[PDB]
C-alpha cells in the first residue's frame, strides 16, 4: 500500500487565481484531513471528511473548500487565491471508527506560495565554485560550493551530477533557502550546497562535476508581457572539470 | 481539549541527554496521545502511541516516554543525541468527538538542534574561485553588513558571499 | 438463531374493577430484535401505549416491558397482540386477571 | 454483592442507511442509563432518580463514548458481514454485554466482556481479563488482532478500575433504592377445575430484587408433580413479581403449603388455604 | 459509566 499521495510539490499563483490541491489514500480509510503549516502556528486543520459523501470545516475552513467524491480522493480548492494562503498543505489519513486509535497517516506536504504580481516571480541563476589549493593540500579533500540566488518563489530541488549520475554521498544542501533581503516579504532567496570528495578525485580531469537547480515557476498558461524571459519550470544549471 | 509544547526552541551539545515536554488537557476518560517527528525534509513520521490506561514508562533504544497521567503530561527524552535527531517534534492528543469520531488536536511543536561537539577544533576559511568568470568567488568556513550573506552551518561547513 | 417470544399479560397490583391500575405486557426470550407489540381492549388498539428499553438476558435473548394507565371493567376484555419474524401471524393472549 | 452491566445492541438496516444502536446501563436489578442512535435527544439519558443529580460533563462523556462504540459496531457489521460471507441485503445484530462485580467489602470479585453476532457467543473476554474464547473461525480472527492490540489491557482497566469506582459511586448515591430490599406481598388464590379437582396458585407481589424462589410442599414432603412456576415479570415500578400453581385433589387443600424464600425476608415464608 | 469505545474492533 502507497499510503496518502498528494500533489502537486510546488505551485505559485497570483492574487485572486484558482487551483485545487490534489489527495489520494490506497489504504481504504474513512477519515481524511486538510491541514495547514506555517512558522509559529502548528498542523491547522482546514476542512475534514469522516466518510464517503460528507465533508465538515476544521479551524481555519475560511477561504477553502473540499470535495471527499469518492474514499480514495480528498480535494481542496482554492476559489480566490490570497496572500494569507501561502503555506504549506498537509494531507492527512485515519482508518476510521474499526480502528479508533489509529494514528494520522500524512502526505509529503504542497508548498503553496501566492504574490501581489508575477514579476516578482525569477528562475535561480546558479554557479559552481572550485575547491581551494589551502583545503586540498591541509586535509587532502576537495569541498565544491554550488550557489543558487535571487530565485522566488522558494520552490527549488538542488541536486549534484558527477559524469552525469547523480551523488548522495559527500554532498551538504541547506536546509531552508535564507532570504538575500531578509526585511522585505517578497524577498527573492538564495540556496547552497557544497560537494566534498577526495582531492585525488578533484585534480582529476576526466570527471565531471554538474551542479542541478530544478525551479518551479509559472505554467505555460499563466501571461507573461514583461521584457524579460518568462519565469517557468525551468532546470538552471552550472559545471566545472577536474585539473592538476 | 488542548496540547501544550512549552520550549519553541531547544538546541543540544551532540551525545548530551535531551526532554520534549508535553503538557496536555482533556475531560476525555479513554484517550490515545501520540509522538511525531518532522526531519528538514518535511515528512511528518509517527514515533509512539500512549493509551491513557497503559504503564507511564517506556524505553525503545535512545527514545524513552514517561508518561504522567496525574501531572497530566507525556515527556519525550532522547539518551545520546545523534544530529540525525534534529528535527520539529509534535505531540498529539485523541479523543471522542460529539459525532462519536476520535479528532486529535497537535502541540505548537518542539524544534530540537543537535550542535555536532567540536572533538577536531582546527577552524580553516577557505576561499573558492568561480567555474566560470574568476572575478567572483565564494568562502567556507569548516570545523566549529546585509551585502554580505552567510548560509546556516550544515554537516561542519557555512558559505560566505558578496557582490 | 430464531427465538419465539414468551408472552405474559398482567396487572401491576391485584385488579380491582373502576380502580386505576396498570396492564402489563412482558415479551421475553425472542431473537431479533424487531418486534411489533399491540394492547388490544376489546380488540381496539389502546393509542397511548409506552415501552421500557431494549435489553436482553445473559442468553443473549431480548425482553421489553409494554405498559398502559388502565382501569379494569366487569365485563371488559384487556388482551396483547405481539408479531415477530418468527410467528406467521400475530399471536393475541387475554389478559387473565389471575 | 452487588453488579454493574452495560448491554448495548447494534442491529443493521440496509435500505435504510445507518444501523440502529441501543444502549442500557444497570446496577444490580435497577436500569439507570440508555442511548438510542433513532431517539432526536442524540444523548446518554437517565433512568433512575439517583443519576439525574450527575453534571453535564457526566452526560457529555457518557454521549461521546457510547456514540463512539454505535461507530465501531457499525463497522464491525461490515467486518462479520465479510468474514461469514453473509448477504448485502440481511439485517444483522452484534449484542455487547460487559460490566464488573463487587463483594460486600466493596472490593472488585470479577469483570464480564462477552459479543454476540446474531445471538449466539461470537467472543468473551476470560475472567483473568488478559486472555479472549473465540466460539468459531471469525472470532478466532478478532481473538488474534485483539490479542496483537493487548485490548483485552483496555477493558481490564475499566472493569478492575473506573467500573468499580462508579459503581461504588451509584450503590452511595442511591443506596435508598438500590440497597433497599422490598419483601414479597403473598397471598394464595383458589380456582376449582372440576367437582374433584381445585388449582391452588401461590402469589408473590412487589419484591425487590427479583431473584426468589417458590417452592411447594404436600404434608411437609417437597412436591414438584404438577406444579407450575411462571418467569419473574416485572411489575413496571422498579419491582417484580411471580406466582407458583400447584394442582390438589377437590378436599384436600390444607395438605399443600407453598414456601417463599427472599433476600428481603429474614426468615423464609409458609402459606396454606383457609 | 461506559467503557471507553474499542480501540481496535472486531
Amino acid at each position: 500500500n502507497a499510503g496518502v499521495t498528494q500533489t502537486p510539490k510546488f505551485r505559485v499563483l497570483k492574487t485572486g487565481q484558482s487551483m485545487t490541491l490534489l489527495c489520494a489514500q490506497d489504504m481504504n480509510h474513512e477519515y481524511m484531513y486538510w491541514y495547514r503549516q506555517d512558522p509559529g502556528m502548528g498542523l491547522r486543520l482546514i476542512h475534514y471528511s469522516v466518510g464517503e459523501g460528507t465533508t465538515a470545516k476544521g479551524e481555519v475552513p475560511d477561504g477553502y473548500n473540499v470535495s471527499r467524491l469518492k474514499k480514495q480522493n480528498f480535494l481542496l480548492g482554492l476559489e480566490s487565491a490570497a496572500p494569507s494562503q501561502t503555506s504549506v498543505y498537509f494531507c492527512a489519513s485515519s482508518y476510521g471508527p474499526g480502528q479508533h486509535n489509529s494514528p494520522l497517516h500524512f502526505g509529503n506536504g504542497t508548498r503553496l506560495t501566492v504574490t501581489e504580481d508575477l514579476n516578482k516571480v525569477f528562475p535561480p541563476e546558479v554557479a559552481v565554485f572550485e575547491p581551494s589549493e589551502a583545503e586540498i593540500s591541509h586535509t587532502q579533500k576537495a569541498t565544491l560550493v554550488c550557489l543558487a540566488t535571487g530565485f522566488y518563489p522558494d520552490h527549488v530541488e538542488l541536486s549534484w551530477w558527477v559524469n552525469g549520475k547523480e551523488v548522495h554521498s559527500g554532498v551538504c544542501t541547506d536546509p531552508q533557502p535564507l532570504k538575500e533581503q531578509p526585511a522585505l516579504n517578497d524577498s527573492r532567496y538564495a540556496l547552497s550546497s557544497r560537494l566534498r570528495v577526495s582531492a585525488t578525485f578533484w585534480q582529476d580531469p576526466r570527471n565531471h562535476f554538474r551542479c542541478q537547480v530544478q525551479f518551479y515557476g509559472l505554467s505555460e498558461n499563466d501571461e507573461w508581457t514583461q521584457d524579460r524571459a518568462k519565469p517557468v519550470t525551468q532546470i538552471v544549471s552550472a559545471e566545472a572539470w577536474g585539473r592538476a | 481539549q488542548k496540547v501544550t509544547q512549552a520550549q519553541t526552541e531547544i538546541s543540544v551539545v551532540e551525545k548530551e541527554d535531551v526532554t520534549l515536554d508535553c503538557v496536555y488537557e482533556t475531560r476525555d476518560t479513554t484517550y490515545y496521545l501520540f509522538w511525531y517527528k518532522q526531519p528538514p525534509s518535511g515528512e511528518l513520521v509517527f514515533l509512539i502511541r500512549r493509551n491513557s490506561f497503559d504503564e507511564q514508562n517506556e524505553i525503545s533504544g535512545r527514545y524513552s516516554w514517561n508518561f504522567q497521567k496525574s501531572t497530566s503530561s507525556f515527556n519525550f527524552t532522547i539518551t545520546a543525541s545523534q544530529v540525525v535527531d534534529s528535527a520539529v517534534y509534535f505531540c498529539a492528543l485523541s479523543g471522542p468527538s460529539g459525532a462519536g469520531s476520535y479528532q486529535l488536536t497537535f502541540g505548537k511543536g518542539t524544534k530540537l538542534s543537535v550542535i555536532p561537539n567540536i572533538q577536531n577544533p582546527d577552524p580553516a576559511v577557505y576561499q573558492l574561485r568561480d567555474s566560470k568568470s574568476s572575478d567572483k568567488s565564494v568562502c567556507l568556513f569548516t570545523d566549529f553588513d546585509s551585502d554580505v550573506y552567510i548560509t546556516d552551518k550544515c554537516v561542519n561547513s557555512a558559505v560566505a558571499w558578496s557582490n | 438463531i430464531q427465538r419465539t417470544p414468551k408472552i405474559q399479560v398482567y396487572s401491576r397490583h391485584p385488579a380491582e374493577n373502576g380502580k386505576s391500575n396498570f396492564l402489563n405486557c412482558y415479551v421475553s426470550g425472542f431473537h431479533p430484535s424487531d418486534i411489533e407489540v399491540d394492547l388490544l381492549k376489546n380488540g381496539e388498539r389502546i393509542e397511548k401505549v409506552e415501552h421500557s428499553d431494549l435489553s436482553f438476558s445473559k442468553d443473549w435473548s431480548f425482553y421489553l416491558l409494554y405498559y398502559t394507565e388502565f382501569t379494569p371493567t366487569e365485563k371488559d376484555e384487556y388482551a396483547c397482540r405481539v408479531n415477530h419474524v418468527t410467528l406467521s401471524q400475530p399471536k393475541i393472549v387475554k389478559w387473565d386477571r389471575d | 454483592s452487588h453488579s454493574m452491566r452495560y448491554f448495548y445492541t447494534s442491529v443493521s438496516r440496509p435500505g435504510r442507511g445507518e444501523p440502529r444502536f441501543i444502549a442500557v446501563g444497570y446496577v444490580d436489578d435497577t436500569q439507570f442509563v440508555r442511548f438510542d442512535s433513532d431517539a432526536a435527544s442524540q444523548r446518554m439519558e437517565p433512568r433512575a432518580p439517583w443519576i439525574e443529580q450527575e453534571g453535564p460533563e457526566y452526560w457529555d462523556q457518557e454521549t461521546r463514548n457510547v456514540k463512539a462504540q454505535s461507530q465501531t459496531d457499525r463497522v464491525d457489521l461490515g467486518t462479520l458481514r465479510g468474514y461469514y460471507n453473509q448477504s448485502e441485503d440481511g439485517s444483522h445484530t452484534i449484542q455487547i454485554m460487559y460490566g464488573c462485580d463487587v463483594g460486600p467489602d466493596g472490593r472488585f470479585l470479577r469483570g464480564y466482556r462477552q459479543d454476540a453476532y446474531d445471538g449466539k457467543d461470537y467472543i468473551a473476554l476470560n475472567e483473568d481479563l488478559r486472555s479472549w474464547t473465540a466460539a468459531d473461525m471469525a472470532a478466532q480472527i478478532t481473538k488474534r488482532k485483539w490479542e496483537a492490540a493487548h485490548a483485552a489491557e483496555q477493558q481490564r482497566a475499566y472493569l478492575e478500575g473506573r467500573c468499580v469506582e462508579w459503581l461504588r459511586r451509584y450503590l452511595e448515591n442511591g443506596k435508598e433504592t438500590l440497597q433497599r430490599t422490598d419483601p414479597p406481598k403473598t397471598h394464595m388464590t383458589h380456582h376449582p377445575i372440576s367437582d374433584h379437582e381445585a388449582t391452588l396458585r401461590c402469589w408473590a407481589l412487589g419484591f425487590y430484587p427479583a431473584e426468589i424462589t417458590l417452592t411447594w410442599q404436600r404434608d411437609g414432603e417437597d412436591q414438584t408433580q404438577d406444579t407450575e412456576l411462571v418467569e419473574t415479570r416485572p411489575a413496571g415500578d422498579g419491582t417484580f413479581q411471580k406466582w407458583a400453581a400447584v394442582v390438589v385433589p377437590s378436599g384436600e387443600e390444607q395438605r399443600y403449603t407453598c414456601h417463599v424464600q427472599h433476600e428481603g425476608l429474614p426468615k423464609p415464608l409458609t402459606l396454606r388455604w383457609e | 459509566v461506559v467503557v471507553g469505545a474499542d480501540g481496535v474492533g472486531k
